[PDB]
């Protein structure tokens, strides 16, 4: 029934993937032994959208690890819910992508995929109805870039009909640990927007913004990020793990989110978020939630939207509340904000409600915004690849691995084609 | 004997399938695990079987299964047949194509086999009863491969149809547009009476009438429920003028393709109101043609009527009947055309509406349901395709449709096929 | 009087006759320690010695030790007596030649003295049943030795045989067509009514109508001996229309060796269902001709039927029946020889069907057996016969039946002998 | 009631046999002692398929043990289970094989099978119903190829009629201890072919195989690999020691499984195999004890079944389970890969269920395949008895034992003969 299958492409999405395994987990009732502790059926009644039944009633999560270092599946398996996982979906190799994409594509994630895709195989294939794939990974460095997007092209290849749904964490200038970020994310938004029908813009600039400016945390950690970004996780497939009184599958989600088939490069928020010496003084009702979820200080990627127009808007909100009200709410943001919706759609916003909000939440929203204003990311990362390119910088590195300089003419080609594909409805 | 098949298709059909079941096993006195504690009343809804347990003559179908495993788990698992609720595998993701063409395949030989069997259990079976979204996927796309089935197979049995309908200004969907528009061919050929229902009427109407603030989908289906019994209440009970389902056609339907009446309830009312007004019948009555009361946002004094139905049902006497239609002919905002000058099919039954006792709704000696065919509704249709011009214009989402076996030319005769019936509801007003 | 000589050879035969002493056990009301608490209605299945202990009419021969001994263990060890339960050392190994030629050759004179001291305890014995696989070593090979010295011992008492036979893709073995097609010599020559039922069909049937995703051999035989039930109760029980044993052959077998029906038995439903359905009387009967419950895997409209026999028992009456084969007479997909105008034997049995309470299968007021000669079943032949084909061209497995003392040659005599049953059934269609 | 006599020759016949008396001792609920200490009536109603009853409820197992070196009598006799056996069927020699097959066959071993027919006798005298002869033995060395193949010999012309059952070990490359492996191999299975009426061929490169990329072991013994091979051999018999849903006696597994009289090299497999730390996570059922026992990576003889096609696969299944769920996956396996069947049989599939699963686990599954892979063990062995043979070398050990220079020329004339009979059918 609608089953998915997740993946997590190096640290990064391997640290994503692991704290989103503690949130649906949590979710669902499920103890870090894999035995079920819940309260409700509810919680059990579409276990098996994420996890498989195994005998004793252990729960194990479908789910399919990969690396190039045994490091980052030693910070996993060592990790709080590091026991969760079947010990024969870690897969990895024995030297790292160097943060090359070209080491991920062709060299060292190319010999490992087929052992990649063989438990991919196995785990699909013993599903009933599967109607996705959940990709986690970064398009800085190597191993999530370029193996990630490896591994997206095999399995779109076999399984061509099915949701390729990716949350893409990718780079900023003010926010940056990598030289050569540039390079390995124009290669892979190449791949990303052929193959992917959904993939999730994800920035550090914008998950530090929220903790800093609306959570007011004084040292945000990773492990910080990666529980905003997991919220967002949880929240998109929330209509097929719960009953609600609007259903929104995430194909529902598709057909309505995407209107010409490459402007699926999406933007997440989440609502509510507040500092934990603040929660006393707020209500939570849908007007405060709407408020805060349209705010361009709540989205994940740093592009406000006010540098652009939104093509459709999806708010899946969470909890007891009434239709009303949320049609009088997503009716009130798109007529007093019209200047920031395209004019050639009637609404441009999709709603969902689902009757069970995140556990010690009276109600919740996650916001998925397809935003003109994304063209900034691509921009900005366009124009900090020009700049390397144009003297070939760190180039040996990549064309050492068989890649050829005209594969960087082609992936920035593209990237302006999808700058220009946004700015046109703009 | 007076048998109707029901058939709920996608969450909106379900969901008020599961305030209709929830209002007729009250109102024929059926415990929800389907007993009958101590006529024939209970039989247009309810076989019963040798057991002494009533079974209802209905299908719930949806080609994902969450909503259904929610009847299937929750207070009325008990009360259908286990095989009477049908489940695909995959959701319609709000694409009519996904609905018509690709998922329903999967199930349709299924559903329309379960249908077949209840109606090996009729002895003349009246007509269906067939439960919609017009914005949904399965709404549009399954209800519409349903038909397509349902009218060769039986052609002559009369198939009434109750539809949630796009709004002026509400909406959950971005495509509502493309899937109500690929509706109206549906409607048109393969329907004899269409109930055209609006979220945001029925939220303006709670609002003013019900004094709830911020009401739900379960408010709404017990307002669209106490319509559905009210129609069938003469195919239920006693009456003064009963009226069969297929007489109250001959009254509503002027023209073969002018079969798009508009309902409204009266006294919809809490039961605060109640105590401080009397709710006589010419009070009642003068409620069904206020602008205030209709179920579709649209203006029934920009058009002229054609044929009401006043279908009476409790405490009501046809000496004030006739003085209520009356005061209401001798109004000049209230135009009937000038070739209906009868204009009123009056329908009286002795059974008042029952309350559901979780709702919001009073306890009244008396209802009317008004039943209207008027010029006036081909403004929601107006609204709509306007809506359909600007996408379409840019082809804005037709790939999700051309991508699931739909051809792109349907989207074009759907469009010239709403434009037609457009002209036929202006056509006749003259 | 009304006697029966129940024989269950090899595995197959030994499991069905260990659900059909189970129900026998229960539909008597004998314990299974064989004494009864508190008519002659038990006779045609046990005699009774003078202690007031009940001991069947059966006897089970299997050349292997390991299925009798099972019986000789479990709870119907004090059933039975016990030198009618027969073992030899040495399996049949899936070999026609071992069960025939070799191993059965030793065992046979000792399953005939125990048919004699049974048969010299009855008085007017009706016939022999005879339940085995066609598959099995023992099954086939044994059981053909059996009934060539029946047919000499007893050659004017009708033998009704009950046989497992392969399916179109389910089988447990690589030489099933082999010890199927030497078979056919026995059937034709020493047998009077062979109902064929096939593991596919059953499997089928379980999950559509029973709704057990996977189900054993114990689901199996509670369906294969609820049709012997059926086929029995007119010499057990009461009835307004009881059928004799010979009196059902004069209107199933219309030519001498035109006598291999089909069977099927309805209602076959779970308690999840039986509360909601109506199992009325014109609704099982419609039940049996439906390919979804015969119960081998092929088509009764690619055929026409000859005769059919419905076995009606339990709350029937006939005027329901009549109005129901009126029904069956009027659909033109159910089509007759034109020589057998007439069509239908009924018989009515008083005697409701009895639950074995650890069973899938309800409790009802009603069912029906019916056993029908159609010209399809030749189909469930012409498959087999093509799995024959492919194997001997290549004479794939032939050494290591003419290695246990058979003829090559009785492979072209039993594939040829098998052409002419193939051909009679489709002659008499015309 | 179908007595086995089971015999075991040379130090790998004796040490897979000694393993092989402790897993069916474990079954039948016998002790070292020889007492009895089940917990079931159906481990003590079939006990006499392999023991004999003595006083005191004792009972004494119905194997003969054979060497030409008391050693090996010395570390069976001293053993975990040593203290079992009757003093009187430990038959031994003093000198040994010197891992020369006309040794076993012409001189050492032909003085000591007057000493050893004489006691299978005693033994198949003691028998009800004696339904055949289950011997261990390996095809290298001197022993088990030589003793091993005259002992056969000698039983096959005594007990015409009764199953000739054997379990061989045999030589492959990368494998192997013995320079002249490839000679004492093609000189026995020269009266393998001819005698025998199932010969299951086992490889230790296979057996390595299951024990790395299966079991992940990381340091597998001599007796890692003997408890593999001696769970198919308690698994063959299984329908003749507990009763089941369909039953199949040796005889009744060989005449579905031998469609032509010399096709009986059979290559055994078993099923559920986990890597020890990962059993938690996986679910013990018929579709997965399936996708085990169907993969090349089970089955215990190097030959890759995707090397040819199989006449007869017959799988011996063990537990609780539905007929339709095994009959179901059976057909499932054959139509999915019909392109390794051979399609002049129209179903390739033998099955057998057994209602007790092996002490520890709810289902279990032993394979034996029939293929005409098997071409590709007899067919390097052939090749490296060639390369050997055309220079003559070390033929003075065997000619030194009176041995013709013809007997080699035919036997590997006999080779190739089987060799072409599975090629034939490909
Ligand atoms: C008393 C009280 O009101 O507690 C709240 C709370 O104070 C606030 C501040 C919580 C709190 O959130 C954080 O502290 C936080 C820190 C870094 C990054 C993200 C969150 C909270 O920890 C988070 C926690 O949320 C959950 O437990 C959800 O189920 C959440 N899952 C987890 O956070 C989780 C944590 C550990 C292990 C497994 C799951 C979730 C979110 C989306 C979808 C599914 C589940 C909640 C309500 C609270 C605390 C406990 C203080 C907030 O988070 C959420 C998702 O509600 C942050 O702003 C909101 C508003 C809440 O009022
Ligand atoms: C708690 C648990 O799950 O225990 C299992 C276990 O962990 C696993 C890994 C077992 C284990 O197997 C091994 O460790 C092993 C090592 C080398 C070679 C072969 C096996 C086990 O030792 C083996 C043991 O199996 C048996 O005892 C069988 O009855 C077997 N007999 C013996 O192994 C045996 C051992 C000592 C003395 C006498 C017999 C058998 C197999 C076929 C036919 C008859 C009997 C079992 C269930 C387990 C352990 C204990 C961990 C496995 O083996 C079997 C036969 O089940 C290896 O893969 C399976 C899957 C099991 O899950
Ligand atoms: N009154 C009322 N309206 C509802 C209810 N459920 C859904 N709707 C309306 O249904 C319309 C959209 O149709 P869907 O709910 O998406 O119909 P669907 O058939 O389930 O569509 P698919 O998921 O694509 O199969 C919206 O305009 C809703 O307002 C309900 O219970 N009551
Ligand atoms: N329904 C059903 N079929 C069975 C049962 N037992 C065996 N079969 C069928 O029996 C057929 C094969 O015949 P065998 O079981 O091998 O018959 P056998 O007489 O015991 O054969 P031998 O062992 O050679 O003596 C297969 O097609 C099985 O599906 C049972 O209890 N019920
Ligand atoms: N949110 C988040 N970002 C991370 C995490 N670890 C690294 N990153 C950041 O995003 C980039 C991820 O690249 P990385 O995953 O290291 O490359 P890879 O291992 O080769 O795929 C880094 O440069 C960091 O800035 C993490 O745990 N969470
Ligand atoms: N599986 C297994 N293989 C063995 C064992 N001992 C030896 N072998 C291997 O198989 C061959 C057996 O030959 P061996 O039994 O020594 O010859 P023999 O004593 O003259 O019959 C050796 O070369 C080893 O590679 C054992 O305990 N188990
Ligand atoms: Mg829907
Ligand atoms: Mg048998």
């Amino acid at each position: 029934m609608r089953e998915i299958v997740h993946i997590q492409a190096g640290q990064c999405g391997n640290q994503i993937g692991a704290k989103f395994w503690e949130v649906i987990s949590d979710e669902h009732g499920i103890d870090p032994t894999g035995s079920y502790h819940g309260d409700s059926d509810l919680q059990l009644e579409r276990i098996n959208v994420y996890y498989n039944e195994a005998a004793g009633n252990k729960y194990v999560p479908r789910a399919i690890l990969v690396d190039l270092e045994p490091g980052t599946m030693d910070s996993v398996r060592s990790g709080p819910f590091g026991q969760i996982f079947r010990p024969d979906n870690f897969v990895f190799g024995q030297s790292g992508a160097g943060n090359n994409w070209a080491k991920g594509h062709y060299t060292e994630g190319a010999e490992l995929v087929d052992s990649v895709l063989d438990v991919v195989r196995k785990e699909s294939e013993s599903c009933d109805c599967l109607q996705g794939f959940q990709l986690t990974h970064s398009l800085g460095g190597g191993t999530g870039s370029g193996m990630g997007t490896l591994l997206i092209s095999k399995i779109r290849e076999e399984y061509p009909d099915r949701i390729m749904n990716t949350f893409s964490v990718m780079p900023s200038p003010k926010v940056s640990d990598t030289v050569v970020e540039p390079y390995n994310a124009t290669l892979s938004v190449h791949q990303l927007v052929e193959n992917t029908d959904e993939t999730y813009s994800i920035d550090n600039e914008a998950l530090y913004d929220i903790c800093f400016r609306t959570l007011k945390l004084t040292t945000p950690t990773y492990g910080d990020l990666n529980h905003l970004v997991s919220a967002t996780m949880s929240g998109v497939t929330t209509c097929l793990r719960f009953p609600g009184q609007l259903n929104a599958d995430l194909r529902k989600l598709a057909v309505n989110m995407v209107p010409f088939p490459r402007l699926h490069f999406f933007m997440p928020g989440f609502a509510p978020l507040t500092s934990r010496g603040s929660q006393q003084y707020r209500a939570l009702t849908v007007p405060e939630l709407t408020q805060q979820m349209f705010d361009s200080k709540n989205m994940m990627a740093a592009c406000d939207p006010r540098h652009g127009r939104y093509l459709t808007v999806a708010a899946i909100f969470r909890g007891r509340m009434s239709m009303k009200e949320v049609d009088e709410q997503m009716l009130n943001v798109q007529n007093k904000n019209s200047s920031y919706f395209v004019e050639w759609i009637p609404n441009n916003v999709k709603t969902a409600v689902c009757d069970i909000p995140p556990r010690g939440l009276k109600m919740s929203a996650t916001f998925i915004g397809n935003s003109t204003a994304i063209q900034e990311l691509f921009k900005r990362i366009s124009e900090q690849f020009t700049a390397m390119f144009r003297r070939k910088a760190f180039l040996h590195w990549y064309t050492g691995e068989g890649m050829d300089e005209m594969e960087f003419t082609e992936a920035e080609s593209n990237m302006n084609d999808l700058v220009s594909e946004y700015q046109q409805y703009q | 004997m007076r048998e109707c098949i029901s058939i709920h298709v996608g969450q909106a059909g379900v969901q008020i399938g599961n305030a209709c079941w929830e209002l007729y096993c009250l109102e024929h006195g059926i415990q929800p695990d389907g007993q009958m504690p101590s006529d024939d009343s209970f039989n247009t809804f309810f076989s019963e079987t040798g057991a002494g347990k009533h079974v209802p003559r209905a299908v719930f179908v949806d080609l994902e299964p969450t909503v259904i495993d929610e009847v299937r788990t929750g207070t009325y698992r008990q009360l259908f047949h286990p095989e009477q609720l049908i489940t695909g595998k995959e959701d319609a993701a709000n694409n009519y194509a996904r609905g018509h063409y690709t998922i329903g395949k999967e199930i349709i030989d299924l559903v329309l086999d379960r249908i077949r069997k209840l109606a090996d259990q009729c002895t003349g079976l009246q007509g269906f009863l067939v439960f919609h979204s017009f914005g949904g996927g399965t709404g549009s796309g399954f209800t519409s491969l349903l038909m397509e089935r349902l009218s060769v197979d039986y052609g002559k049995k009369s198939k009434l149809e109750f539809s949630i309908y796009p709004a002026p200004q509400v909406s959950t969907a971005v495509v509502e547009p493309y899937n109500s528009i690929l509706t109206t061919h549906t409607t048109l050929e393969h329907s004899d009476c269409a109930f055209m229902v609006d979220n945001e009427a029925i939220y303006d109407i709670c609002r003013r009438n019900l004094d709830i603030e911020r009401p739900t989908y379960t408010n709404l289906n017990r307002l669209i429920s106490q319509i559905v019994s009210s129609i069938t209440a003469s195919l239920r009970f006693d009456g003064a003028l009963n009226v069969d389902l297929t007489e109250f056609q001959t009254n509503l339907v002027p023209y073969p393709r002018i079969h798009f009446p508009l309902a409204t309830y009266a006294p919809v009312i809490s039961a605060e109101k109640a105590y401080h007004e009397q709710l006589s019948v010419a009070e009642i009555t003068n409620a069904c043609f206020e602008p205030a009361n209709q179920m579709v946002k649209c203006d029934p004094r920009h058009g002229k009527y054609m044929a009401c139905c006043l279908l009476y049902r409790g405490d009501v006497v046809p000496k004030d009947v006739n003085a209520a239609i009356a005061t209401i002919k001798t109004k000049r905002s209230i135009q009937f055309v000038d070739w209906c000058p009868t204009g009123f099919k009056v329908g009286i039954n002795y059974q008042p509406p029952t309350v559901v006792p979780g709702g919001d709704l009073a306890k009244v000696q008396r209802a009317v349901c008004m039943l209207s065919n008027t010029t006036a509704i081909a403004e929601a249709w107006a609204r709509l395709d306007h809506k359909f011009d600007l996408m379409y214009a840019k082809r804005a989402f037709v790939h999700w449709y051309v991508g699931e076996g739909m051809e792109e030319g349907e989207f074009s005769e759907a469009r010239e096929d709403m434009a037609a019936l457009e002209k036929d509801y202006e056509e006749v007003g003259v």
